[PDB]
């Protein structure tokens, strides 16, 4: 039963240099080949990289030609991945591949893997809309409240209504990827027109990578 | 230039046996090895089918393999079809001390039947347009199955640019929702006659109308 | 319909011991004045067995839904009829057969069927207001259920429905077991006046019903009663009641009991086996009383831990690398034949290498090569363009495919290309290499021709000269430095394997554990299985032998292959586990004799003595032993060993 662990992932650069390590266990190191395979969220499987089994020969593909590198021992039981100069196709999903007899035989093993996503927007301020829709008919999904958050990276926010007193009927839209791959999204909450001026509303929105808690007010128009 | 092809949706059938065909184009897949290899959906890939006539330990008997030189193509095959086949299926080769990885061919499918699609709007108020912005939401809501396609109508040609659609989320109510953006300026705001967010359906299309008179 | 609890804080599980609790009638016979031993599924004595409690004095409602083994116990100390009764199945969501068996006010019901089960089912008791009696109304057991097979209606046990908070009075115990799909109940009403600690006495359990349901049960499931009388406010979210009330549950095990008959057949006393050596003793004698002496009541033998195997030295390279690495190629319609033989086969550099374009094994697997011994080893050489080379393979035709070089349709062999462009050809390319494009006929297998006649195409001959109808089947290759990549040259050498009746002499490479010393282990030497230790002799071996026998003829003595070093095999331990006993109505206390085995602890002549202090004064022995010591119990008291006195 051999164990494989991935650790190189988390955090996001364009451009810069990553270091992904992948640990093998329960098997002789020095005698079988190694291969890197990736996966894109959504997409099909494509091949990386391949190495042999004392490290002579190393291959890629001929889009990461000229960048990449590869090397592996046999004294610790790891292998070694270096990347330099990334773009933003490489949001992929890295297993460490490993051989039986040669690159006829298949890979037949795939280690779980790490996330590795890159991109360009470090950290900024949300944008905070509760829009008050003060004139609206019956009989549709919203009775009248709005909610807007835009602009914000990256992901999670933590959204609350009233300080968290009301959650029934609170319904919270997935974040939508922009043009420029920035999230958005929406909150709504079913509640009577009729306590539009006798009800306080406030939308209280918080992000924890911006340090940011703004709580606002909803006034209609 | 090695390639190998293969569907995207197949298999989709209870209980029986259905042949899956790869196939490539530049080279014989005779020649070498060509292994299928079994992924679960969000968790580490596995594979089915090795040396493209036996099988790992472990694997049932049910998958099996064969080789059609007469149509250069490798046909996999599955006779149980039982409940633990959600996946997708992918066939490797190897060329010339490169590997290549096939599209993907994905297999899931193994009280009301129609549901209306609550469609609602949020034009822009004061406080959003008066920080030069103006965000359009188009959301949808109870449909099924969730396949629809969003699109925005002007005054008197629709737009291409600036609308962003997301995919549908699985709410607690056995539906899904969708939400579509859009980024527009006040200008061609109050130069056009009437607004519409269309959205369509298997047999249906909701279309909604609005005026910038408030 | 069922409802959901609400968390709130409970009591971890607490683990108590048993004391002489868990025997029942093994078979519907009759015994008298019998000490008769069986093997059938019991609760041991002295083991752990889980608790739980129910007691509300807080808030105390914790009924998981154990596993089933082989046989359960189920002891209750009931005092206010709180329990109401059992449930089993399997997964428990109306796919399998499960059961019902509910101790109701009015009657007592057995039925197995599919019911949806909740994930608490429960009985309900409510207070009345204008009648001081307790009355149960919520039956939310389970929703429905399609269809069964087994049903059975029990006598009309009387059931007390109020519940107090005062010490027990009774103790209920109840068997479960499932042996070739036969359901086995077995219960006894034992009063006593006690809450904890279950006393020492022995009460064997009669059987109750023999209900046949043959189905599969894993799981199951404890049902209780709660109160809502006018404190609470009656809902089963936060405040209720449920008095005071205690249960145990124990699993079966397999274990050999010897049981002792009265008069009347009744069962009073039950020894074990496996437990203590004197109750080995016991019942190994088939008497309840010991008296002074030796006896022998099982064996001991050591069991081996490792496997070593340790192959001899390979170093019989194949010619595999001139081969490949040959500076000059034959053309394809006179290939070269090669025949490799009484080598050690290493395909280990053929397959870990990337440079070839092929490698396409027929007929045998190439996973495992090294595990696989041939006899003749074959391999041809020639060069082919790119575009001819699937006509290599069995079944194809084409040009190569008939008239130069033909395989049979039962290859085993194996199939190696790779591409070599600038090694064999120059700036102005290649001429000096050779194909067939005629031929008379078809070619068989594994035939070559070197004639080059005039191919003869048409009815009338043209007389040995070139002219119409009649051409060179022999013609030119020719090859361009910036030719097309299926125009380039490659070479193709084709390995045969084949099995004839003289020995194997072309064999794959072996692997060798590391040697472990001293330890009982289990070693294969190319010639025996033989477990045991390896000591270090002082005894030379000519060199030519690998064997080594004794005067009783045992392999004793193997010579290791990889570094001449001489190693003896020895039987790891064995013997027989005697006891000395003090006697009856003296002691209770034993010891255990090793008879040769060598290691409170005194390592005596006669083989392993614990238990039994050494004391270097003599007195007259009683108890032999061996090797001029005895045994005695003397002055507290216990057992010593020491010299006999003559
Ligand atoms: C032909 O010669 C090449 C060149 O040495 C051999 O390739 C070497 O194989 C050995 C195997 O022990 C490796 O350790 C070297 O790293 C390889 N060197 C190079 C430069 O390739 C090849 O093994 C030879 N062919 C055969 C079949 O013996
Ligand atoms: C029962 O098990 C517990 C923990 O598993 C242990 O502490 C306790 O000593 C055991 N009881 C006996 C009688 O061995
Ligand atoms: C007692 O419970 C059993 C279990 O199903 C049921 O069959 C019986 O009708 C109940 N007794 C009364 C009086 O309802
Ligand atoms: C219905 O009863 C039959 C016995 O007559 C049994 O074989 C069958 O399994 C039952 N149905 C289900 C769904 O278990
Ligand atoms: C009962 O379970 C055992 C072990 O899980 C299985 O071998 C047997 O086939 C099962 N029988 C039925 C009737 O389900
Ligand atoms: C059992 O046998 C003993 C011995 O004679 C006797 O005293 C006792 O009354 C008997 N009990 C029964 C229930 O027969
Ligand atoms: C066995 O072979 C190894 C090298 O393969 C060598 O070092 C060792 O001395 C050999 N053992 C002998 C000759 O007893
Ligand atoms: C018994 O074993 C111990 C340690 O293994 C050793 O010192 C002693 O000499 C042995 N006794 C005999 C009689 O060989
Ligand atoms: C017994 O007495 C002798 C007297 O010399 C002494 O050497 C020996 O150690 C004693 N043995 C024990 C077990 O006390």
């Amino acid at each position: 039963e051999v164990q494989l662990v991935e650790s190189g992932g988390g955090l996001v650069q364009p451009g810069g240099s990553l270091r992904l390590s992948c640990a093998a266990s329960g098997f002789t190191f020095s005698s079988y080949w190694m291969s890197w395979v990736r996966q894109a969220p959504g997409k099909g499987l494509e091949w990386v990289a391949n190495i042999k089994q004392d490290g002579s020969e190393k291959y890629y593909v001929d889009s990461v030609k000229g960048r990449f590198t590869i090397s592996r021992d046999n004294a610790k039981n790891s292998l070694y991945l270096q990347m330099n100069s990334l773009r933003a196709e490489d949001t992929a999903v890295y297993y460490c591949a490993r051989g039986q007899l040669g690159p006829w035989v298949g890979v037949d093993y795939w280690g779980q893997g790490t996330l590795v996503t890159v991109s360009s927007a470090s950290t900024k301020g949300p944008s905070v809309f509760p829009l008050a829709p003060s004139s609206k008919s019956t009989s549709g999904g919203t009775a009248a409240l709005g909610c807007l958050v835009k602009d914000y990276f990256p992901e999670p926010v933590t959204v609350s209504w009233n300080s968290g007193a009301l959650t029934s009927g609170v319904h919270t839209f997935p974040a939508v990827l922009q043009s420029s791959g920035l999230y958005s999204l929406s909150s709504v909450v079913t509640v009577p027109s009729s306590s539009l001026g006798t009800q306080t509303y406030i939308c209280n929105v918080n992000h924890k990578p911006s340090n940011t808690k703004v709580d606002k007010k909803v006034e209609p128009k | 230039n090695f390639m190998l092809t293969q569907p995207h949706s197949v298999s989709e059938s209870p209980g029986k046996t259905v042949t899956i065909s790869c196939t490539g184009s530049s080279g014989s897949i005779a020649s070498n090895y060509v292994q299928w290899y079994q992924q679960r959906p969000g968790s580490a890939p596995t594979t089915v089918i090795y040396e493209d006539n036996q099988r790992p330990s472990g694997v049932p008997d049910r998958f099996s393999g064969s080789i059609d030189s007469s149509s250069n193509s490798a046909s996999l095959t599955i006779s149980g079809l039982k409940t633990e086949d959600e996946a997708d299926y992918y066939c490797q080769s190897y060329d010339s001390s490169n590997w290549v990885f096939g599209g993907g061919t994905q297999l899931t499918v193994l009280g009301q039947p129609k549901a209306a699609p609550s469609v609602t709007l949020f034009p822009p108020s004061s406080e959003e347009l008066q920080a030069n912005k103006a965000t359009l939401v188009c959301l949808i809501s109870d449909f099924y199955p969730g396949a629809v396609t969003v699109a925005w109508k002007a005054d008197s040609s629709p737009v291409k640019a600036g609308v962003e659609t997301t995919t549908p989320s699985k709410q607690s109510n056995n539906k899904y929702a969708a939400s579509s953006y859009l980024s527009l300026t006040p200008e061609q705001w109050k130069s056009h006659r009437s607004y519409s967010c269309q959205v369509t359906h298997e047999g249906s299309t909701v279309e909604k109308t609005v005026a910038p008179t408030e | 319909q069922c409802v959901n609890l609400t968390t709130r804080t409970q009591l971890p599980p607490a683990y108590t011991n048993s004391f002489t609790r868990g025997v029942y009638y093994p078979d519907k016979v009759f015994r008298s004045s019998v000490l008769h031993s069986t093997q059938d599924l019991f609760l041991p004595f002295f083991s752990n067995v889980t608790w739980f409690h129910a007691i509300h004095v807080t808030k105390r409602f914790d009924n998981p839904v154990l596993p089933f083994n082989d046989g359960v116990y189920f002891a209750s100390t009931e005092k206010s009829n709180i329990i109401r009764g059992w449930i089993f199945g399997t997964t428990l969501d109306s796919k399998t057969q499960s059961l019902l068996i509910v101790n109701n006010a009015t009657n007592v019901v057995i039925k197995v069927c599919e019911f949806q089960f909740c994930n608490d089912p429960f009985l309900g008791v409510y207070y009345h207001k204008n009648n001081k009696s307790w009355m149960e109304s919520e039956f939310r057991v389970y929703s429905s259920a399609n269809n069964c097979t087994f049903e059975y209606v029990s006598q009309p046990f009387l059931m007390d429905l109020e519940g107090k908070q005062g010490n027990f009075k009774n103790l209920r115990e109840f068997v479960f077991k499932n042996i070739d799909g036969y359901f086995k109940i077995y219960s006894k009403h034992t009063p006593i006046n006690l809450v904890r600690d279950l006393p020492q006495g022995f009460s064997a359990l009669e059987p109750l019903v023999d209900l046949p349901i043959g189905i599969n049960i894993t799981r199951f499931q404890t049902l209780l009663a709660l109160h809502r009388s006018y404190l609470t406010p009656g809902d089963s979210s936060s405040g209720w009641t449920a008095g005071a009330a205690a249960y145990y549950v124990g699993y079966l095990q397999p274990r050999t009991f010897l049981l002792k008959y009265n008069e009347n057949g009744t069962i009073t006393d039950a020894v074990d086996c496996a437990l203590d050596p004197l109750s080995e003793t016991k019942c190994t004698l088939k008497s309840f009383t010991v008296e002074k002496g030796i006896y022998q009541t099982s064996n001991f033998r050591v069991q081996p831990t490792e496997s070593i195997v340790r192959f001899p030295n390979i170093t019989n390279l194949c010619p595999f690398g001139e081969v490949f690495n040959a500076t000059r190629f034959a053309s394809v319609y006179a290939w070269n034949r090669k025949r490799i033989s009484n080598c050690v086969a290493d395909y280990s550099v053929l397959y870990n290498s990337a440079s070839f374009s092929t490698f396409k094994c027929y007929g045998v697997s190439p996973t495992k090569l090294n595990d696989l011994c041939f006899t003749n080893v074959y391999a041809d050489s020639f060069v082919i363009r790119g575009d001819e080379v699937r006509q290599i393979a069995p079944g194809q035709t084409g040009k190569i495919a008939d008239y130069n070089y033909k395989l049979p349709d039962d290859f085993t062999g194996c199939v190696i290309a790779w591409n070599s462009n600038n090694l064999d050809s120059k700036v102005g390319g290649n001429y000096n290499y050779l194909y067939r494009l005629f031929r008379k006929s078809n070619l068989k297998p594994f035939e070559r021709d070197i004639s080059t006649e005039i191919y003869q195409a048409g009815s009338t001959p043209c007389n040995g000269v070139e002219g119409f109808n009649c051409y060179f089947p022999l013609q030119s290759y020719g090859f361009q430095p910036t030719n097309g990549v299926g125009y380039q040259p490659y070479r193709v050498v084709v390995l045969s394997f084949e099995l004839l009746h003289a020995p194997a002499t072309v064999c794959g490479p072996k692997k060798s554990t590391n040697l472990v010393k001293n330890k009982c282990v289990n070693f294969n030497f190319n010639g025996l299985t033989g477990t045991g230790v390896l000591t270090e002799s002082n005894k030379k071996f000519l060199p030519f032998q690998q064997f080594g026998r004794d005067i009783a003829d045992t392999t004793d003595a193997v010579r290791d292959p990889q570094t001449l070093e001489i190693l003896d095999i020895t039987p790891c331990s064995f013997g027989g586990v005697s006891v000395i006993t003090p006697g009856t109505n003296t002691s209770n206390q034993v010891a255990v004799l090793y008879q040769d085995v060598n290691c409170n602890v005194f390592q005596t002549r006669a083989g392993c003595l614990i238990g039994a202090e050494h004391v270097n004064n003599s007195y007259e022995c009683d108890i032999p032993i061996g090797a001029g010591i005895c045994a005695s119990y003397q002055t507290s008291q216990s057992i010593i060993a020491y010299t006999m006195s003559l």
